[PDB]
């Protein structure tokens, strides 16, 4: 476990930079590829489009986030209905066996780079129905989950905090910079 | 006296009065000449509306 620095330590330290990669690149190609990754991540970070799967009980919070108290399009997030145009999927609610193939199908019909947020306990690990004959214990067993938002349901603040955490993950992803090594 | 007999009336009554290998084969005499249509099965379109649907 680590802890935040103290006031004087902050005073010594410089600006934390903007691109999470930093600005230590050696050669022209390195420095150039650093910027292009930064632009790409900036695009994919600023504009992110959930699919609004929202099966149950959790869905109500998935709507309150769209509501005008913790506005989410403020951050550049919009609910596109069509999975071909949706970039992110907030799986929320329980995943019953009847639904499992449906979720799988919806997921891979969506084009990548696709990130999944598992909202609520029901999706995270099956939640409160974990020992049930009809529920997928978690949603990790159908799809690759990216961010877990604990809660039952998570308070709207918690959900969109997780969204920002996804934005941070979208910010630090290294595709061009490290293709250069590939 | 000979009168027109069923043999004489069978001289005609084919699709061709001099039946051949094909006309004699298939015959379509709907006497009324007004054949009713026979209803078909017009299968409809299927939509799996939902679940992924607002
Ligand atoms: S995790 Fe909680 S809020 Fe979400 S669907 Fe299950 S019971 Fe409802």
């Amino acid at each position: 476990q680590q802890t935040l620095p103290v006031a004087e330590v902050a005073q010594n330290l410089p600006k934390k930079g903007y691109s999470p990669f930093g600005t230590k690149q050696s050669s022209v190609a390195e420095w150039s590829l650093a910027r292009l990754d930064d632009l790409l991540n900036w695009g994919r970070k600023g504009s992110i489009w959930p699919l609004t799967f929202g099966l149950a009980c959790c869905a109500v919070e998935m709507m309150h986030i769209a509501a005008p108290r913790y506005d989410m399009d403020r951050y550049g997030v919009v609910f596109r209905a069509s999975p071909r145009q949706a970039d992110v999927i907030i799986v929320a609610g329980t995943l019953t066996n009847k639904m499992a193939p449906a979720l799988r199908k919806v997921y891979d019909q969506m084009p990548e780079p696709r990130w999944v947020i598992s909202m609520g306990s029901c999706a995270n690990g099956g939640g409160y129905y974990h020992y049930s004959y009809s529920v997928v214990r978690g949603c990790d067993r159908i799809i690759p989950v990216d961010i877990y938002v604990p809660g039952c349901p998570p308070t709207a603040e918690a959900l969109m905090y997780g969204v920002l955490q996804l934005q941070k993950k979208v910010k630090r992803m290294k595709t061009l910079q490290m293709w250069y090594r590939k | 006296k000979w009168y027109p007999d069923p043999e004489f009336m069978k001289q005609f009554s084919g699709p061709v009065m001099y039946p051949d290998e094909v006309t004699s084969l298939w015959t379509v005499p709907p006497w009324n000449s007004k054949v009713t249509p026979v209803e078909k099965s017009v299968r409809n379109l299927t939509l799996n509306f939902g679940p992924q649907h607002p």
